[PDB]
């Protein structure tokens, strides 16, 4: 009998998104990729092709102006003036002309991917780059700007613009004083890096994390979002990505944000802490030596259910670890919080403490203490609670889990000679034992396989007491 | 003359009982003519065939695509014209048959899709979807009945990308008609409300239709049915309250209908949408609630809605696991009605149960001692449930309802009497923390006090010369079961003369009840870190024997035919704990009551009929046995043999592999074989003897016991050899082929091997070429490592060489020292470690001969020392044979032969071989650690200088 | 034997259905298994308080390779015995599977659920765990080909239901 391989049965680190396909409504917690910058059509036309200056100029603001604040795109795309508005960003244009067309370009390209297509295919991209190096403070704002448009609409135009070589003339945007530039560089900074399939040029982007390094010590709000956002774009990515996110030494002030007091920050700073610990036990311990588990103690009290879900599977990814971090975990006090999660916290945030249980019980198979504290925090309840409820997948997960503690009670057991495995009867008085026994029911093999062995292992009516 | 007519005529054959078998050797012959399986579609389409015939044909087709559409690849075995022809023709030819023939065919291509579905039939989705209509509900359940034959094998699935496409692309086609024509049902129902046979069409479509929900759900929640739960959910809302007298008829009480189906289905969702998707469906988990308190209120007692109750109870139960929504029944005046109106109409004794009481009392007994779906259990788990979130407030509600059953029991004892009962159950379901284990209870309420209601609601009913009900009287010694470890060792020794008189009552559960609990009074430890009980042999020796001739005689109390003399096996279990207990107490009456069990045992063999009343009668003979005195063994011993002799002439199997342990510990005991044993050593080496699997572990044992006794009593050790070889060349048996060589090599003179040596070795050697295993390649290098620390390195060397010179250090480089570190079990491990280090600090002949082994040995040694319990821990479905069971008896079981006892498996190891290398760097004038640290690997001189710096 | 049943006797491979239907015949108990191929058909008589009754056991192959016609031997049966071995969890997680296959062919027929070798000591499959039998109204018993325990409860529940005589008795 053949069937599909994905419809057959027969390292716990986990990264960000092993399997993309979803089947739920996705929801975005993401900053809005695009932003805006807040009939006398004829009259204004004419102005704009005038070869007098200040007509140029006249007629360039109140292009700008209708596009402030809803705006007619379409109406000003089809009065052909897009490419006029490209010239006057050219190097040998006034500075308050340039700033005025590509302020009106920034909004045609904050509107649909086609009207974004009309200022690209103008070829405004190179002179918006070439503003960032040649024009002032007020030119180079509004040009980043339009970059970040342009990049947010989607990875072509993304990796177009990073084509363009963008990437230089931006970086050195960040020695200015002026907020707003800021700000408004960081998001655009922020849109070159998003984007997981295809990932940008690494060799490129990379470029930026030194930069990135520097904006997380702001303490503007709107500034800190998009860097951290940034850093957790970059920091989606194998062992190279992550060690170079270490290497600009990003993770002390990047844990340091995880106590910022907008969830806002917490959020993407939460997500790029998460990336750095799916990689090796090294890594991570840099994290860990960063003081990671004191914040991550309080973020699984935050109002926020995702807050919660990504702290417990940022505390399953260190758990996934050493003997020694998984003690650290411990010696943070973090359990209590992981259990109560286990038994109160909603599906996909408790789907997530039990991993961190798990795994930790795994890891405890050398340090027999570690299952005694779990056990004695009160765990075999809420994991067997769980065997009712969840998918197949974290079926397995808490039969492992319980199976270690099963193994570390009967390790326990004859190493110390003790009658009976003090954790199966706890297991059993918990209610546990049915619950495993009822879990042989499951069509899946693998599930009734673990529970067979569980059950005849260590519920087996193995002897009488002698 | 046509095929067809061909065909039809032996499908009809098919169904008559001459014609069974040769129908189908002529239909198979039939079936290699190309086309065979459209021809099977045209008689199943023949109309003017009869039923029967159509359905044999529909049948036939369906396991003909089973047998021969895939391969085990996935390739097509028919030619590919046929394979696309039926696929076309399968679907429109569901459509046309009657739900006999159209059922079988929804199998088939159910069957088809298993293996061509989605990749290779893109057409079936749209094909199924466009055959639903408004007006034709039977069509509608034949289409939804095989879509969910399809869907359903999502449930059991691992969520994965390829899944979730599947799943996506089948959401496409149906969430648009799924939706509309559950819109549809809902509303035809309701037109149709006086119409009973629509009324029974549109619900089984609706039952399809919610089992298709929940395959929609079972891995994710997709985004429409997020989009659309509002109306979804709002109309199962609708039919969890739905009543129509045309639906239901009191006259039934044990066959659920297809409205008691719908609920419960709809239950099953509600619950996966409240434990899986609360963030979505929260906002409508109230109403669900408020719709199941009402459900639950009007709910008939009849079984046919036990199922239901359960579902619904177990949704409860997940509703009081969310704290938000436990708050809404989480004070007095909803407690209270939750009480009265859910909980105690109940959790009452039902008389379904007084019945087996009184006409089966030992299943009674099985089954009160390990318990589900019952109202009285689902109930009182949701009690159990409600507790762990406010125990004060749960406890107090009932204590006060409790104080209410008092006061009606104790006003008319006669006939209230089960409101003691129910007290009595309520008290002791709130007194226990979670539940009672086989080790009792180990903490209660601290609320309730256990020993107080004791003194007062139990004790006098134990003693009462009248009692209302013997209920009562089993409820009271149940209750001493229950809460044994909460009585003080004073108080129970009070209760064993009380209990030791119910031995001799005529009331079957009473005199059974208070052996059970006498037996388990036996077995409190004081403590889990020490062996001893509460109960010592002085605690039991002024009533052994007449607890022991009064559990003899309720045993034969019924008559002495073998099924019923073995029918109680509590009892034989009490007499083995009592004599387990008692130890040397009444070594005097043991020739007496070794030769009652020994009338047992010969009784019983004319029909052994439960296995557990067997098993304890020989533990009880291995009991006594190992607490008479050694010298008074052989007098024992020939009081048994007779009857032992005619176990095996007689060929009871049931008993074979008890009297082959039985016989084995006798001779582990003596210092020379009893007399009446020893005809016994030589026909044991006939291969008859070894092939049953439920005997080969006893008469291993015997063997091996043999062999340490009095291995003089085999003349010729070629028979021996022969078992050996037999057990070692089998993969089921290996372990015990090893047992007993340790036995041959350690216990038998070298004198007397010498003449086979060579042969044993070829023996043992000849599996890692042929046939290894894991497992055999692990116990061959424990094996090495035993031989090693006993009789020496040279000896192993020149043990293995002497197959061909050359060939140990072969198997030494290629399976000795890359198998050391996967060795799990923890003894194993031990002896497999220190005999492979004994060969490099014990084996001067070694470092000699192999100079270039040492470096990778050390390697194996020091990553070994170094290292974990992830690794599997022992040596351990199939189809039962008779004679395939062995049972082992704790009375006489032996502990593994550790020939390293001053080395704790646990951390000796470890500090031991880092003593044993200082010591042996040191004697060698601290030359070798520095001469051989230079040739391990980086990682094991790193792990080295831990070990020896540690 | 002139009223006559066809039973049709289903379950796993090696449940003892073959050696059930042999110790009645004979009264012989078989040690060895030996696989059927896919059906032998074996005519069963009680003697009656309502005469003699006569069940035309069709003893199927329960490994699937053995199948022969597999469910289309229960083509115009009138009652079913399903089998299972209590010491084999698995016999007992197949019962579904072929009640299923049962009442797909034959809607309303009699069927008893055994749960066979409880002779044995190491049962896998306790009473808690045999529940299908209330959820689908079949009837349940314990037995043993070996002891003989229960022997005739199935081919007497299913007379009783068949002739609709709850006082037959053989
Ligand atoms: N101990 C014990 N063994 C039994 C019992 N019933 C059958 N067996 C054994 O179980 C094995 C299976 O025997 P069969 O009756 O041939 O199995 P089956 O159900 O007919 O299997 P298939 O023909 O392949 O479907 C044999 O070794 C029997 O001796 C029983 O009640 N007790
Ligand atoms: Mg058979």
């Amino acid at each position: 009998k053949f069937v599909p391989e994905y419809r057959r049965t027969n390292e716990l680190r986990r990264r960000r998104d092993t399997q993309q396909v979803e089947l739920r409504k996705a929801k975005r917690d993401e900053a809005l990729a695009k932003r805006r910058n807040f009939q006398e059509l004829p009259q204004m036309t004419q102005q704009l092709n005038s070869d007098d200056m200040q007509e140029q100029l006249s007629a360039t603001v109140k292009f700008r102006q209708i596009l402030s604040q809803r705006p007619p795109i379409d109406v000003v795309i089809q009065a052909g003036v897009v490419p006029r508005l490209v010239e006057f960003m050219r190097e040998n244009q006034p500075e308050m002309l340039q700033l005025e067309a590509a302020w009106a370009l920034t909004n045609i390209a904050s509107g649909t991917s086609a009207q974004t297509k009309v200022v690209v295919d103008a070829d405004a991209v190179p002179l918006f780059i070439q503003l960032l190096y040649t024009g002032s403070v007020e030119v180079k704002e509004q040009a980043i700007w339009a970059l970040g448009n342009v990049a947010g609409d989607s990875t072509d135009y993304r990796d177009y613009v990073l084509q363009c070589n963008a990437m230089e003339p931006i970086l050195g945007l960040f020695n200015s004083n002026k907020p707003s530039l800021i700000r408004t560089a960081t998001w655009t900074l922020s849109n070159l890096c998003r984007g997981k399939k295809p990932q940008p040029d690494w060799s490129v982007v990379s470029q930026a994390l030194p930069t990135l390094a520097k904006l997380i010590y702001s303490m503007d709000t709107e500034t800190l979002v998009d860097a951290c956002w940034a850093i957790s774009y970059l920091s989606d990515g194998p062992q190279e990505a992550i060690q170079a996110v270490i290497d600009v030494r990003i993770p002390k002030r990047l844990v340091e944000l995880l106590s910022h007091e907008s969830t806002l920050v917490q959020t993407p700073a939460l997500r790029a802490v998460g990336n750095i610990v799916t990689g090796n036990d090294l890594q991570t311990q840099v994290v860990i030596n960063a003081g990671v588990l004191p914040a991550l103690r309080l973020l699984l009290s935050s109002p926020k259910e995702n807050i919660k879900k990504e702290a417990c599977w940022t505390i399953s990814n260190i758990t996934a670890g050493n003997t020694e971090q998984i003690q650290a975990v411990i010696d943070a006090n973090l359990i209590p919080p992981l259990v109560k999660l286990l038994e109160v916290a909603e599906y996909k945030t408790k789907k997530e403490a039990c991993w961190a249980i798990s795994n930790a019980s795994s890891g405890g198979l050398q340090r027999p203490d570690i299952i005694r504290y779990l056990v004695s925090q009160g765990c075999i309840k809420p994991l067997c609670d769980l065997l009712e409820i969840a998918d197949n997948r974290i079926i397995e997960v808490t039969l492992d889990a319980l199976e270690n503690i099963l193994k570390m009670g009967e390790a326990d057991k004859e190493a110390r000679g003790l009658n009976i495995n003090e954790n199966a009867d706890f297991i059993e008085k918990a209610g546990g034992m049915e619950k495993i026994f009822n879990c042989q029911q499951n069509e899946n093999d693998k599930i009734y396989e673990k529970a067979y062995k569980i059950i005849e292992t260590y519920f087996g009516e193995e002897e009488d007491a002698v | 003359m046509s095929d067809l007519e061909t065909v039809a005529k032996f499908l009809a054959e098919s169904v008559i009982a001459s014609t069974a078998k040769t129908s189908e050797r002529n239909l198979r012959q039939l079936e290699t003519q190309d086309g065979f399986g459209l021809t099977l579609l045209h008689v199943i389409a023949s109309t003017n065939l009869p039923l029967s015939t159509r359905l044999a044909g529909a049948l036939f087709f369906k396991n003909f695509i089973k047998r021969k559409w895939v391969d085990e690849n996935g390739n097509h075995l028919l030619p590919a014209n046929n394979v696309e022809l039926i696929k076309k023709e399968i679907v429109p030819l569901m459509i046309s048959l009657p739900n006999n023939l159209q059922v079988q065919i929804g199998e088939a291509i159910s069957s088809i899709a298993d293996s061509d579905f989605p990749d290779r039939w893109p057409t079936l989705l749209s094909d199924l979807a466009s055959r639903l209509s408004n007006d034709d509900m039977v069509t509608n359940k034949g289409v939804l009945t095989v879509a969910h034959s399809i869907f359903k094998r999502w449930r059991p699935l691992f969520r994965s990308d390829e899944l979730f496409l599947e799943i996506k692309l089948v959401l496409d086609v149906f969430t648009a008609p799924f939706l509309n024509l559950l819109k549809t049902v809902d509303e035809q129902i309701t037109a149709n409300e006086n119409n009973k046979a629509s009324l029974n069409i549109l619900f089984d479509v609706l039952l399809v239709l919610i089992k298709l929900y929940y395959d929609f759900n079972c891995q994710d929640i997709p985004e429409f049915f997020e989009d659309n739960i509002q109306v979804g959910m709002g109309i199962f809302h609708k039919y969890l309250s739905y009543s129509n007298p045309l639906l239901e008829d009191p006259d039934e009480t044990e066959h659920a209908s297809v409205l008691i189906k719908v609920k419960s289905s709809i239950q099953e969702l509600v619950q996966l949408y409240t434990t899986r998707y609360e963030d979505v469906f929260g906002p409508m988990i109230n109403e669900f609630i408020q719709i199941t308190w009402n459900l639950l209120t009007s709910i008939s007692n009849q079984p046919k809605y036990d199922i239901l109750v359960s579902k619904s109870l177990s949704f409860l139960t997940a509703v009081t696991r969310i704290p938000k929504y436990f708050e809404i029944f989480n004070n007095e005046s909803a407690m209270n009605n939750i009480t009265e109106q859910i909980i105690l109409p109940n959790v009452t004794l039902r008389e379904e149960d007084v019945e087996l009481f009184e006409d089966d009392p030992i299943e009674y007994i099985r089954r009160d001692l390990e318990g589900t779906d019952t109202r009285r259990r689902a109930c009182t788990d949701f009690l159990k449930e409600l507790k762990e979130k406010n125990e004060v407030l749960v406890t107090n509600i009932f204590l006060a309802h409790m104080k209410g059953f008092v006061d009606q029991y104790m006003s008319d004892p006669s006939k209230n009497w089960k409101f003691k009962d129910l007290y009595i159950y309520l008290f002791t379901a709130l007194a226990i923390n979670g539940n009672i284990t086989n080790a009792g209870v180990s903490s209660t309420n601290n609320l309730l006090n256990v020993v107080d209601f004791f003194t007062k609601e139990i004790a006098p009913d134990l003693t009462s010369n009248n009692i209302p009900h013997i209920i009562l009287r089993v409820d009271a010694i149940k209750y001493i079961y229950t809460f044994r470890n909460q009585l003080t060792k004073a108080q129970l020794i009070e209760l064993m003369p009380i209990l030791a008189t119910f031995l001799q009552t005529d009331e079957y559960v009473v005199y059974t009840y208070a052996a059970i609990t006498i037996e388990k009074i036996l077995t409190i430890r004081e403590s889990n870190t020490s062996p001893a009980f509460i109960f010592h042999k002085e605690d039991i020796s002024n009533s052994t024997e007449i607890l022991l001739k009064n559990l003899i005689a309720l045993i034969l109390k019924h008559g002495s035919s073998p099924e019923k003399l073995a029918e109680n096996e509590f009892l034989m279990r009490s007499i083995f704990r009592v004599l387990q207990t008692s130890e040397d107490s009444i070594q005097p009456l043991f020739p007496q009551l070794l030769a009652q069990f020994i009338e047992i045992v010969t009784i019983m063999a004319k029909n052994p009929s439960n296995p557990r009343f067997t098993h304890y009668t020989f533990e009880s003979i291995g009991a006594i046995l190992n607490y008479t005195q050694r010298q008074n063994l052989p007098l024992l011993v020939d009081s048994m043999m007779p009857t032992f002799l005619t176990v095996f002439s007689e060929d009871i199997q049931e008993f074979i592999p008890y009297v082959f342990q039985i016989i084995a510990f006798v001779v582990e005991q003596s210092a020379t074989i009893p007399e009446s044993i020893k005809p016994l050593a030589q026909p044991l080496l006939a291969p008859n003897v070894w092939e049953l699997k439920g005997n080969i572990p006893a008469v291993t044992r015997l063997l091996k016991s043999f062999i340490k006794t009095d291995s003089s009593i085999f003349p010729d050790l070629v028979p021996v050899l022969g078992i050996f070889q037999r057990l070692i060349a089998s993969k089921a048996y290996e372990v015990h082929g090893f047992d007993l060589l340790e036995h041959i090599m350690l216990l038998i003179d070298m004198n007397r091997l010498r003449p086979y040596i060579k042969q044993i070795a070829v023996l043992l050697l000849q599996r890692l070429q042929n046939s290894k295993t894991e497992r055999y390649v692990k116990k061959l290098t424990v094996f090495f490592g035993l031989i090693s620390n006993k009789l020496g390195s040279d000896f192993l060397i020149h043990f293995i060489d002497e197959v061909q010179d050359g060939l140990f250090q072969q198997i030494w480089g290629n399976f000795i020292i890359t198998t050391l570190p996967t060795i799990g079990n923890l003894l194993d491990r031990k002896i497999a470690l220190i005999g492979v280090l004994n060969m490099v600090i014990n084996g001067q002949f070694f470092q000699s001969k192999y100079p270039t082994l040492i470096s990778s040995t050390m390697n194996s040694i020091i990553e070994t020392a170094s290292s974990i319990a992830n690794l599997k821990n022992d040596y351990v479905e199939e189809i039962s044979t008779f004679g395939s069971h062995f049972s082992k008896l704790v009375s006489i079981s032996e502990k593994p032969f550790d020939p390293l006892p001053e080395i704790d498996v646990n951390n000796g190891v470890r500090l031991y071989v880092a003593e044993a290398l200082n010591k042996y760097n040191a004697i060698s004038g601290n030359t070798f650690l520095n001469t051989i640290l230079p040739q391990l690997t980086q990682e094991n001189q790193v792990k080295l200088n831990q070990l020896l710096v540690g | 034997p002139q009223v006559q049943f066809k039973l049709v006797l289903v379950g796993d491979g090696g449940t003892g259905k073959t050696t059930f239907v042999k110790r009645h015949l004979t009264g012989e108990f078989e040690k060895k298994y030996v696989a059927t191929l896919g059906v032998e058909v074996h005519p069963l008589v009680f003697h009656t308080n309502r005469g003699p009754i006569k069940f035309n056991v069709w003893d199927t192959a329960g490994q699937e390779k053995f199948g022969g016609l597999r469910d289309g031997y229960y083509i115009q049966a009138q009652c079913a015995i399903i089998m299972f071995d209590v010491t084999s969890r698995v016999t007992y997680k197949n019962v579904p599977n072929w009640h299923r296959d049962l009442v797909r062919v034959c809607e309303n027929i009699p069927i008893v659920l055994c749960g066979n070798k409880v002779d044995i000591k190491d049962r896998k499959v306790k009473a808690k765990s045999i529940v299908f039998h209330r959820k689908k109204n079949l009837q349940y018993y314990d037995i043993s080909a070996k002891s003989n325990y229960n022997f005739e409860k199935p081919f007497l529940w299913l007379a009783r239901k068949l002739i609709g005589d709850p006082n037959l008795e053989f």
